[PDB]
C-alpha cells in the first residue's frame, strides 16, 4: 500500500531539514555560541558596536565580563 | 475662412460625431482536436 | 566599492527612466521603469526607508504596475513596439545616457555644477547624521501616527478613494 | 563666523568601563536603582545644558560611580553573576526570560550581602 | 489658507505637522529642531517682509542645518587638500586615522 | 562563510524540489488505486533526478514571433524571487532578520505576476495570451486577501518581523485563534501558487513556491516551540508541518474539478473579500478591546 | 545638496520633458506619468527621512494614494479612448480640431 | 448619470476646491486639486460622445501634468527651506514651477491650448461647471503666494494671455469657442495685477464669475452652441437675445455697465504701481473681445436673422426648465458700477 | 552586503539554470481597476501594527474602523451597481 | 489564552525597557565622550592639513550661533578608513 | 417582529456568508464604546517607556515626584503586574 510515499517525502524531509540545521550551527559556529545578536532598532545595533569596539579583537560575539576589569 | 481651414467640417449638430465603423473583435478559437477537452 | 555605493544606486536609477522616457513600447518601457523602480527603493532602503522602500515594491511595483502591462497586454496595437523598431528612441537613448555621464563627470570633477540648483557631487554618505534612533524605528513610529495625528488625511484619502470607485465605474460605464 | 571651542583630551582621558552588553543588562536594574546618584545629576544636565561639552564632569563621574558598583559586586558572588551573564547572551535578543533561575542566583547574594 | 477656518473653529487640522519642531510622536526630536525652534520664535507676530530682514541670520542657520552645503563645501575642501597633499608625500595620517 | 549558508539554503531545497514531483505524482498514486513511480530506482527514488536530467537535454523551442529577451527574463524572475522568498523564513534563526519580513515576503510574492505576464505576452499566441491574461488577473485578485488576511492575524503578533511569530504563537497555536481567517488563508494560498526547454527550472521554480507557501502558512498559524539551547528540534517540527500542508497542497489537487472563471472571481470579491473586510475588523477591534495588543519591542 | 537629490532630480525632468514629448503612443506618455510622479515619491522619502521629519513621513505614502489613483483615470479615459478609436494613437486624438 | 450619483459628484469637486482654500499645508492643497480633478472628468463624461471623450481627454493630461510639475514646487521649496506653509515661497525656481504650474491649470501662456478645446467636446452645463467654478482654486493659492511671485514672469504670462485670448476670438463661430477664448482674455486681467494688491483680483474674479454664469444660461436657455443656431433665437426668444445683448456690452465692458468695473480699478491700481504701458495696452487689445462681442450681438438681438417654418412649432410650447438663480445673475452683471465702494469689503 | 550578496546567488543560479537548458541541447480590465482602487487603501492599512500602540487609541479605533468601512462600502457600491458581477 | 500570554509580553518589554534606561546615563556618557574626542582629532588634524592656505583660521563655527550643534555624521569620521565610514553609515541598515 | 424574522430568515438561507460578515463587523464596531478593558488598553500603553524619564529639578514645592526610582512616591502600576 502506501509506506512507500516515505521514501519520497524522506527526502524531501531531510533536504528540508538541512537550510534550518546548517543556519542553527554555523551561526554558533561564526558568533561563537551565542546567536548572532538581532539588531531589529538602533540600540541593538549600537550595544553590538560597543560590544565589537571592548573586545580588542574587533569582534562582537567575543564577551568580556568581570575579568575583563580590576 | 483660409487655406488651412478650407476643408475644416462644421462640428456635428448633435455633438455626436459620426460613429466609427465595425470594430467588433468576435475572435474565433478552434478547440481541438488536439485538446483534450475535445476528445480526441 | 561601495563607498560610493548610492551613487550607483542613483544613476542606474535614471538609466531606467531615460529607458522608458524614450518612449519604446509600452510594454517595454513598463519594464524599463520597474528596474527603475526597483532600485529607487534600495536608495531609500539605504537611507532607512524600510516600510517606504518596501511600498515601492508592493503598491507600486506590484500594484499598478501590473494593470498597465495587464492594460498593455489588453490593446496590443497591431504590433506591438520595440526599442528595435523605433530609430528616433536609440537616438533619445543615447543622448538621455551621454548628458547623464558628462554630468556625472563635471560633477564629480570640481563638485560645483551650478545647473538649475548648485549642489555638491560629494558622498552620499556624508548627508546621514549621528544620534541613535531609541527602540522606535522613526520610518515605522511616523507612519502609525496617521491614525493618531494624521486624523485629517485619512478623512479626505478614504474619500476620495471612495471618489475614485464611483468615477471609474461611471466613466466606464459607457452610457 | 566663530571657533568651535571643545575640551582637550586632558579631560577626555578617562577611566572606561570595560564589559560586554550582557554584563551591563544582566545587573542593568540592581545598577540603575543604586548607581543613580551621578546617572541623575549628569542626564539632568544633558538635557538642562544642552551643551555636551558642558556636563563632561558629570559625564566621568557617571562612569566612576559605576565602577565603583561593578567593582563592589566583584567582592562578592561574582560566580553567580558570571554564570548568570553568560547564558543572557546566548540569547539573540537577551531577554531575561530564559534565565530567571540564574537571575535568582544572582539576586539573593546582593539582597541580604549588600 | 484663503478663509482660514481654522483659527475661527479653533480646530487643528493641519498645523500639527505643518512644521518639524512641534508635537512629534513619541517626542522624537527633528533634525533642525533647535534651529527652527529658534527661527519661528525669532520672527511671531512681526510681519511677512520683516521676517526676510530682521530673522535672516535665524533662517540661514536653519537653512544651512536642512542642507548643509557650507559644510559639505567644507569637508570637500578639507579632502580635497588632504589628498593632494599626501599625493606628493606630504604629512601622512596617524595610526587612529586608518585604525 | 555566509556564502556556504546562501548555498546551503538553496542546494537542498532544489533536491527538495526536485523530489516533490516523485512525492506530487506518488502520495497521488495509492490515492488513485495506482503505484506511482516505482520502475526508476528504489521506490521512484530516481524519478528526481531522470526528470530534472532529461529535461535540460532537450532542445529549447522558442518560437520565431516570441521574444529571445522576455521568452528568457520571465522565467529567470520566476524562480529567482521565488528563491529569495525561502530566505526570511524563521526557521529557528532565519538567515535575513528583517525587521519586515512579511512585507518582505508578500512583496516578491507580488512579482511572481510577472513571469507569467511576460512568458504568455512574449509567446505572441491567442491561446498564449488568454491563459496568461486569465492569470494575471487570477492572481493579483486574490493579492488584496492575501494582504488583507496577513494584516488581520499579524496584529497580534506585534510587528512585521517574521522572527517574533514563534515567540507570540508559543504555548497555543494561533490557529486556534483565526481559524475562520486559517482557511481564508489557505484558499488564498493554492490560488496564489496556480495550483488548485527553460522548463526544468519553472515548475521547480512553481513547485519550490508550494512548499514555501506552505511553510510561510506553517510559520504563521500551525506554531511550534523554540528551545534556545536545541533548534534541532524546532527544525523538525518545522518542516514537518510544512510538509504536511504540501500534502494537503496535493491531497485537494487530485480531490476537486476546475473552478470556472466568473466563479474563480465571484469566490474571492464577493464572498471572500466582505467576509475578510469583516474579520480584519474582528482582529484589529479585539485586542483593543481587552488590552492585549502585543508589543513592537 | 548633495548628488542623491540631484540624480533623481534630473531624473523627473526626463521624465517631465518625455510626458511633454508625445511620440506616437499616449500609453507609452501614461507610463511616464507614474515613474515622473516616482521621481516625486523618491524626494519626498529622501528629504523627509534626511531630517527626520517625523510626522511628515506619512506624505510620502499619501502621495503614492493619490497619483497611482487617478492613474486609474489616466487608464480609463485611455481605456474607453482605444474603443471608439480602435488603438491610443494620439494622432487619432484631433478629432477635435475644431 | 443617475442624479444622486451626479449630484455627490459635484459635491466632491466643491469640496476639492473647499480644501484648497481652507487649508496651509501646501500637501493638503495638492489633495484638494487632485481631488477636484478626481471628480470632473466624469462630470464631462456626462454624455458619452466620442467628441466628449476627446476632450475629458485633453483635459486630463493637461490638468494632471500641472499637478505634478506643482507638486515639485512643494517638495524643492521643502527640499530648500524645510517648510509646508502656504507662505512667502523661499526659493526661486521652486516659485517659478509652482507659477509655472499653477498658470498651466488657469491657462494663460501656450497652456491656454486645452481651454478652448476642452470646452468644445464637452456639454454646455459642464462647460459653465469648468469656466466659473475651477478658475477659483488655483486663483485661491495665487492670492496667498503673491508677495514671492516673480513680478516680471506672470505680466508676461497675463499679457500673453489677453493678447492671445482676444486675438483668437475673432475668428470663432463655435460660442462655447468664443465663451472660453473670452475666459482666457479676462484671465489675463486677473492675474495682471496678481503681483501688486489682490483684492482687485477677487472683484475681478467676482464681477466675472457672476457675468459668466449669466453669459452661460442664456446661452443654456437658447439651448444654442452656434451663432447661427443663437441668431434663429430672436423668433422664439426675442426677450432672451435682448439679455444675451445686454450681458454682452458688460462682457465687453463699457460703463456705466459693471463689466467695465474689473478693468477700471485694475487700471487705477497698476498705475498707482508708476505701471502705465501694461494698463494701455490691456485696455487697448481689449477691444478686441469686444469686436466678435458685437458681431455675435450682430446676429443676436440687434439685427434679425431668416429663421425656419419648422420654428413656429417651437411657439406653441413653454420651457420647462426654471433658469435657477438666473434672474439676478442679469442684474448684478450689468448695473453694479454705482455701488463701486464694496470692494473694500472684499479685502 | 548581506542583501546584496542574497539577491545576487539566486539570480545567478538562475541564469546557469537556464544556460543548461539553452547552449547545452473592458470588464477584465474593469475588475482589474478595482483591484488597484482596493490595493492603494489596503496600503493606508498596513501601518496598522505599529498604529495599535499609540497612546490615542480611540482616535485610532475610530479612523482603522473607518477605512474598513470604506472598503466594505466602496465593495458594496460597486457589487450592488453590478460593477464587481463580472460581465459574462 | 493569547490575551493572557499578550500581557506577560507586555510586562516582559517593561523589564526590558527598564533594563535599557538605567544604561542610558553610562551609555549617554560613553558616546558623549567618544563623538567630541573624534571631533578633536578631527580638528588637529584640521591644523596640519589647512597650515598653508590663505586665512582658514582653524576650528571655523559653521552656523553664526554659540550654542553646540550635533555635528553631521559626515565631517565625524571623515580622515577614517573606507571600512569605518562603511560600518559607520550602513551598519545597521546592512547587519542582518 | 415578522419583517425582521423573515428577511433574517432569507439573507441566512441564500446569502450565509453575508449575513456573517455583517453580524461580525457589526458586532465590532460596537464592543470597544462599551468595552470594560480598553481603559486598561490605554493605561498600559502610556505605561510602556519607550524614551528616558527626564528628572526634573529639585527645589522642593514637589514633594509627590520620588527621589529614588524605588521610592514609595510617583505612579505605581501594580494593576500592570496583576492583569
Ligand atoms: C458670488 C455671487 C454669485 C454666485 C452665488 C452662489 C451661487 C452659484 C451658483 C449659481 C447657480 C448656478 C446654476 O445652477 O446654473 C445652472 C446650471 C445648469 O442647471 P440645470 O440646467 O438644472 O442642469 C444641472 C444638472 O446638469 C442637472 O443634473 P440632474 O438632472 O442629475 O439634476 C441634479 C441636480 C438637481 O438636484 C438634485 O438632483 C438633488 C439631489 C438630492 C439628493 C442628494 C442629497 C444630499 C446632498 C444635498 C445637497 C444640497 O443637482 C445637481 O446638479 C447637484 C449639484 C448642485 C446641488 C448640490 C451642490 C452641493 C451641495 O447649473 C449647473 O450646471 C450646476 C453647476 C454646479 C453648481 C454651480 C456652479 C457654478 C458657480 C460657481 C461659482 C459660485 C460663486 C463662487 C464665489
Ligand atoms: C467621520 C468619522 C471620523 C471623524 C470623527 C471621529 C474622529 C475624530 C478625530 O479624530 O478628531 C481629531 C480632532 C480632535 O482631536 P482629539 O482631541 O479627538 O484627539 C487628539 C489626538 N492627538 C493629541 C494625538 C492629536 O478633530 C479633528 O481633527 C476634526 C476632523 C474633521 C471632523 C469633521 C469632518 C467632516
Ligand atoms: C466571536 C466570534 C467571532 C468570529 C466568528 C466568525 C464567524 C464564524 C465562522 C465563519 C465561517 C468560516 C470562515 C469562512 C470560510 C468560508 C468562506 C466562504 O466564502 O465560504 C463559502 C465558499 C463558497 O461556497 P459556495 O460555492 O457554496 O457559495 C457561497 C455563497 N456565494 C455564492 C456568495 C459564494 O466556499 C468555498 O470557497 C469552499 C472552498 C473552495 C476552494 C476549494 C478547496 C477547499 C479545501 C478545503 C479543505 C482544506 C481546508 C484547510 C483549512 C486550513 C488548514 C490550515
Ligand atoms: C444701459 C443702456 C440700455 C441697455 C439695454 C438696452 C436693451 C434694448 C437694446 C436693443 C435690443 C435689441 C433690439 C430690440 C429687441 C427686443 C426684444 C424683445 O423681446 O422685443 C419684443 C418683446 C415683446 O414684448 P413681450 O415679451 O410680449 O412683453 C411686453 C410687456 N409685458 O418686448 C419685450 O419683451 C419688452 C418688455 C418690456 C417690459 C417693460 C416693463 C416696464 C416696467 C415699468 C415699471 C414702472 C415703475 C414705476 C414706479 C413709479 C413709482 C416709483
Ligand atoms: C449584528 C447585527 C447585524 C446582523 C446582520 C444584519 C444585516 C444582514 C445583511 C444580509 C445581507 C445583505 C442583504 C441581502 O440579502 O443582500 C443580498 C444581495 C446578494 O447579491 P448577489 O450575491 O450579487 O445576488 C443577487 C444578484 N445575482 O446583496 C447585495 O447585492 C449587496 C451585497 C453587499 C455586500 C457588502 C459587504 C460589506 C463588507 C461586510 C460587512 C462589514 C461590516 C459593515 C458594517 C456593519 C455595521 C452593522
Amino acid at each position: 500500500m502506501w509506506f512507500e510515499i516515505l521514501p519520497g517525502i524522506a527526502v524531501m524531509a531531510a533536504c528540508l531539514f538541512i537550510p534550518g540545521m546548517a543556519t542553527a550551527h554555523i551561526h554558533k559556529f561564526t558568533n561563537g555560541g551565542k546567536e548572532k545578536r538581532v539588531a531589529h532598532f538602533s540600540y541593538q545595533w549600537n550595544l553590538m558596536e560597543r560590544d565589537r569596539c571592548i573586545s580588542g579583537v574587533n569582534r562582537y560575539h567575543v564577551t568580556k565580563g568581570l575579568e575583563n576589569i580590576d | 475662412p483660409t487655406k488651412e481651414t478650407a476643408h475644416w467640417k462644421p462640428p456635428p449638430w448633435n455633438d455626436v460625431d459620426p460613429p466609427k465603423d465595425t470594430l467588433v473583435s468576435n475572435l474565433t478559437l478552434n478547440f481541438g482536436p488536439q485538446h483534450p477537452a475535445a476528445h480526441g | 566599492m561601495t563607498m560610493y555605493i548610492a551613487f550607483i544606486l542613483s544613476t542606474i536609477f535614471v538609466i531606467g527612466f531615460v529607458g522608458f522616457s524614450s518612449k519604446p513600447s509600452p510594454i517595454y518601457g513598463g519594464l524599463g521603469l520597474i528596474v527603475s523602480g526597483g532600485v529607487g527603493c534600495g536608495i531609500v532602503l539605504n537611507f532607512g526607508g524600510s516600510f517606504l522602500g518596501l511600498m515601492v515594491f508592493l503598491i507600486y511595483l506590484g500594484g499598478m504596475l501590473v494593470v498597465f502591462g495587464y492594460t498593455t497586454a489588453m490593446a496590443t496595437e497591431m504590433y506591438p513596439e520595440v526599442w528595435v523598431s523605433n530609430k528616433t528612441v536609440f537616438g533619445a537613448f543615447v543622448s538621455g545616457l551621454m548628458m547623464e555621464f558628462c554630468m556625472v563627470y563635471y560633477a564629480l570633477k570640481e563638485e560645483e555644477v551650478e545647473i538649475i540648483f548648485k549642489f555638491n557631487g560629494l558622498g552620499d554618505w556624508v548627508i546621514y547624521d549621528t544620534g541613535d534612533s531609541g527602540f522606535f524605528s522613526e520610518e515605522a513610529m511616523g507612519i502609525a501616527a496617521l491614525y493618531s495625528y494624521g486624523t485629517w488625511l485619512v478623512i479626505v484619502t478614504g474619500w476620495s478613494l471612495l471618489i475614485g470607485v464611483v468615477v471609474i465605474m461611471e466613466i466606464t460605464r459607457g452610457n | 563666523p566663530g571657533i568651535v571651542e571643545l575640551p582637550t583630551l586632558e579631560d577626555l582621558k578617562v577611566q572606561e568601563v570595560k564589559v560586554s552588553s550582557s554584563v551591563l543588562k544582566a545587573a542593568a536594574h540592581h545598577y540603575g536603582a543604586q548607581c543613580d546618584k551621578p546617572n541623575k545629576e549628569f542626564m539632568l544636565c544633558r538635557w538642562e545644558e544642552k551643551d555636551p561639552r558642558r556636563c563632561l564632569e558629570e559625564g566621568k563621574l557617571v562612569n566612576q560611580c559605576a565602577l565603583d558598583f561593578f567593582r563592589q559586586i566583584k567582592r562578592h558572588c561574582a560566580e553567580p553573576f558570571t554564570e548568570y551573564w553568560t547564558c543572557i547572551d546566548y540569547s539573540g535578543l537577551q531577554l531575561f526570560r530564559h534565565c530567571r533561575k540564574q537571575q535568582a542566583k544572582f539576586d539573593e547574594c546582593v539582597l541580604d550581602k549588600l | 489658507p484663503f478663509f482660514d477656518v481654522q483659527k475661527r473653529l479653533g480646530l487643528d487640522l493641519d498645523r500639527w505637522m505643518t512644521i518639524q519642531s512641534a508635537e512629534q510622536p513619541h517626542k522624537i526630536p527633528g533634525r533642525c529642531h533647535a534651529f527652527e525652534k529658534e527661527w519661528i520664535e525669532c520672527a511671531h507676530g512681526i510681519g511677512g517682509i520683516r521676517a526676510e530682514k530682521e530673522c535672516k541670520i535665524e533662517f540661514d542657520d536653519f537653512v544651512e542645518c536642512l542642507l548643509r552645503q557650507k559644510t559639505m563645501k567644507r569637508l570637500s575642501a578639507i579632502k580635497r587638500q588632504r589628498d593632494k597633499l599626501i599625493k606628493e608625500g606630504k604629512y601622512t595620517p596617524p595610526p587612529h586615522h586608518l585604525g | 562563510m555566509f556564502m556556504i549558508n546562501i548555498l546551503s539554503l538553496i542546494i537542498p531545497i532544489l533536491l527538495a524540489v526536485a523530489f516533490l514531483t516523485l512525492v506530487e505524482r506518488k502520495v497521488l498514486g495509492y490515492m488513485q488505486l495506482r503505484k506511482g513511480p516505482n520502475v526508476v530506482g528504489p521506490y521512484g527514488l530516481l524519478q528526481p533526478i531522470a526528470d530534472a536530467l532529461k529535461l535540460v537535454t532537450k532542445e529549447p523551442l522558442r518560437p520565431g514571433t516570441s521574444s529571445i529577451s522576455m521568452f528568457i527574463i520571465a522565467p529567470i524572475l520566476g524562480l529567482s524571487l521565488a528563491l529569495t522568498m525561502w530566505v526570511p523564513l524563521p526557521m529557528p534563526y532565519p538567515l535575513i532578520n528583517m525587521n519586515l519580513g512579511v512585507l518582505f515576503m508578500l512583496a516578491m510574492s507580488s512579482l511572481a505576476v510577472y513571469s507569467i505576464l511576460w512568458s504568455g505576452w512574449a509567446s505572441n499566441s491567442k491561446y498564449a495570451l488568454i491563459g496568461a491574461l486569465r492569470a494575471v488577473a487570477q492572481t493579483i485578485s486574490y493579492e488584496v486577501t492575501l494582504a488583507i488576511i496577513l494584516l488581520s492575524v499579524l496584529l497580534m503578533n506585534g510587528s512585521y518581523t517574521l522572527s517574533t511569530l514563534i515567540t507570540t504563537q508559543e504555548h497555543i497555536w494561533m490557529i486556534f485563534t483565526s481559524w475562520p481567517l486559517a482557511m481564508m488563508w489557505f484558499i488564498s494560498t493554492l490560488a496564489e501558487t496556480n495550483r488548485a526547454g527553460p522548463f526544468a527550472m519553472f515548475f521547480m521554480a512553481e513547485y519550490a513556491n508550494i512548499i514555501m507557501m506552505n511553510a510561510f502558512t506553517a510559520i504563521l498559524f500551525l506554531g511550534a516551540s523554540h528551545d534556545p539551547h536545541t533548534p534541532e528540534l524546532y527544525t523538525i517540527n518545522f518542516v514537518l508541518k510544512t510538509l504536511a500542508l504540501t500534502i494537503t497542497f496535493l491531497w485537494i489537487r487530485a480531490s476537486y474539478p476546475r473552478f470556472r472563471y466568473d466563479q474563480l472571481m465571484h469566490l474571492l470579491w464577493k464572498s471572500f473579500l466582505p467576509l475578510t473586510l469583516a474579520l480584519c475588523m474582528w482582529h484589529i477591534s479585539l485586542p483593543i478591546m481587552t488590552a492585549s495588543i502585543p508589543p513592537q519591542s | 545638496m548633495p548628488l542623491v537629490y540631484m540624480n533623481i532630480i534630473m531624473a523627473f525632468a526626463i521624465a517631465l520633458a518625455g510626458l511633454l514629448m508625445y511620440r506616437s503612443h499616449l500609453m507609452s506618455s501614461l507610463l511616464c506619468l507614474e515613474g515622473m510622479m516616482l521621481s516625486l515619491f523618491i524626494m519626498s522619502t529622501l528629504i523627509i527621512l534626511n531630517t527626520h521629519f517625523t510626522l511628515a513621513n506619512m506624505m510620502p505614502i499619501i502621495l503614492l494614494v493619490f497619483a497611482a489613483c487617478e492613474a486609474a483615470l489616466g487608464l480609463s479615459l485611455l481605456v474607453m479612448v482605444s474603443n471608439t478609436y480602435g488603438t491610443d494613437y494620439v494622432q487619432n486624438l484631433n478629432l477635435l480640431q475644431c | 448619470m443617475n442624479p444622486i450619483i451626479y449630484t455627490t459628484l459635484i459635491m466632491t469637486v466643491m469640496s476639492g476646491t473647499m480644501l484648497v482654500m481652507i487649508s496651509s499645508h501646501w500637501l493638503l492643497i495638492w489633495i484638494g486639486f487632485e481631488m477636484n480633478l478626481l471628480a470632473m472628468i466624469p462630470v464631462l463624461m456626462k454624455n458619452f460622445n466620442p467628441r466628449a471623450t476627446e476632450a475629458a481627454t485633453k483635459y486630463f493630461l493637461t490638468q494632471a501634468t500641472a499637478s505634478m510639475m506643482l507638486m515639485m514646487a512643494i517638495i524643492i521649496n521643502l527640499l530648500y527651506s524645510g517648510q509646508w506653509t502656504i507662505t512667502k515661497m523661499f526659493n526661486p525656481v521652486a516659485m517659478t514651477m509652482m507659477t509655472m504650474a499653477l498658470a498651466m491649470k488657469l491657462g494663460l501662456s501656450p497652456f491656454h491650448f486645452w481651454v478652448p478645446e476642452v470646452t468644445q467636446g464637452i456639454s454646455l452645463q459642464a462647460g459653465l461647471l469648468l469656466l466659473t467654478w475651477q478658475k477659483l482654486a488655483p486663483l485661491s493659492v495665487l492670492c496667498q503666494i503673491s508677495q514671492s511671485i516673480n513680478p516680471n514672469l506672470m505680466l508676461t504670462m497675463a499679457m500673453l494671455s489677453i493678447l492671445i485670448g482676444g486675438w483668437g476670438g475673432l475668428n470663432q463661430t463655435q460660442l462655447r469657442k468664443i465663451m472660453a477664448y473670452s475666459s482666457i482674455a479676462h484671465m489675463g486681467w486677473m492675474t495682471a495685477v496678481l503681483p501688486y494688491n489682490t483684492t482687485m483680483t477677487i472683484l475681478n474674479l467676482l464681477i466675472y464669475i457672476t457675468m459668466t454664469l449669466a453669459m452661460f444660461m442664456l446661452l443654456i436657455h437658447s439651448s444654442a452652441t452656434t451663432t447661427l443656431s443663437l441668431s434663429h433665437t430672436w423668433n422664439k426668444m426675442p426677450v432672451i437675445t435682448s439679455l444675451m445683448m445686454v450681458t454682452l456690452l458688460s462682457m465687453g465692458g463699457l460703463p456705466p455697465l459693471s463689466g467695465f468695473m474689473p478693468k477700471w480699478m485694475i487700471i487705477q491700481e497698476m498705475t498707482k504701481n508708476e505701471s502705465i504701458i501694461m494698463p494701455t495696452l490691456m485696455a487697448m487689445t481689449a477691444l478686441l473681445n469686444l469686436y466678435f462681442y458685437m458681431r455675435l450681438a450682430y446676429s443676436s438681438s440687434l439685427t434679425m436673422f431668416p429663421s425656419t417654418n419648422n420654428m413656429k412649432m417651437k411657439w406653441q410650447f413653454e420651457h420647462t426648465k426654471q433658469m435657477k438663480l438666473l434672474p439676478t445673475m442679469i442684474v448684478l452683471s450689468t448695473l453694479v458700477l454705482p455701488m463701486t465702494p464694496a470692494l473694500s469689503s472684499l479685502n | 552586503m548581506n542583501i546584496m550578496l542574497t539577491l545576487l546567488t539566486n539570480v545567478t543560479l538562475a541564469s546557469l539554470l537556464v544556460l543548461i537548458a539553452f547552449w547545452l541541447p473592458m470588464k477584465f480590465f474593469l475588475v482589474a481597476i478595482t483591484f488597484l482602487l482596493f490595493d492603494l487603501e489596503i496600503a493606508l492599512l498596513l501601518p496598522l501594527p505599529w498604529a495599535s500602540q499609540t497612546n490615542n487609541l480611540k482616535t485610532m479605533l475610530t479612523m482603522a474602523l473607518f477605512l474598513l468601512i470604506l472598503l466594505a462600502a466602496s465593495l458594496a457600491y460597486e457589487w450592488t451597481q453590478k460593477g464587481l458581477e463580472w460581465a459574462e | 489564552s493569547m490575551m493572557k500570554w499578550n500581557r506577560e509580553r507586555r510586562r516582559l518589554q517593561i523589564e526590558d525597557f527598564e533594563a535599557r534606561i538605567a544604561l542610558m546615563p553610562l551609555f549617554q556618557a560613553e558616546k558623549d565622550r567618544r563623538v567630541l574626542q573624534m571631533l578633536r582629532e578631527n580638528l588637529e588634524e584640521e591644523a596640519i592639513i589647512m597650515k598653508d592656505v590663505p586665512d582658514w583660521k582653524v576650528g571655523e563655527s559653521v552656523f553664526h550661533t554659540t550654542r553646540w550643534v550635533t555635528p553631521m555624521m559626515g565631517e565625524l569620521y571623515g580622515l577614517r578608513t573606507n571600512e569605518e565610514i562603511l560600518s559607520a553609515t550602513y551598519g545597521f541598515i546592512w547587519y542582518t | 417582529a415578522g419583517r425582521i424574522a423573515s428577511f433574517l430568515k432569507n439573507a441566512w438561507a441564500k446569502e450565509p456568508v453575508l449575513v456573517a460578515s455583517f453580524a461580525i463587523g457589526g458586532l465590532a464596531i460596537i464592543l470597544p464604546s462599551l468595552s470594560p478593558y480598553t481603559n486598561y488598553a490605554i493605561r498600559i500603553n502610556r505605561a510602556t517607556p519607550y524614551n528616558y524619564p527626564v528628572p526634573l529639578r529639585d527645589d522642593g514645592n514637589m514633594p509627590d515626584v520620588p527621589s529614588h526610582p524605588q521610592d514609595p512616591q510617583g505612579p505605581s502600576l501594580e494593576w500592570l503586574k496583576n492583569l
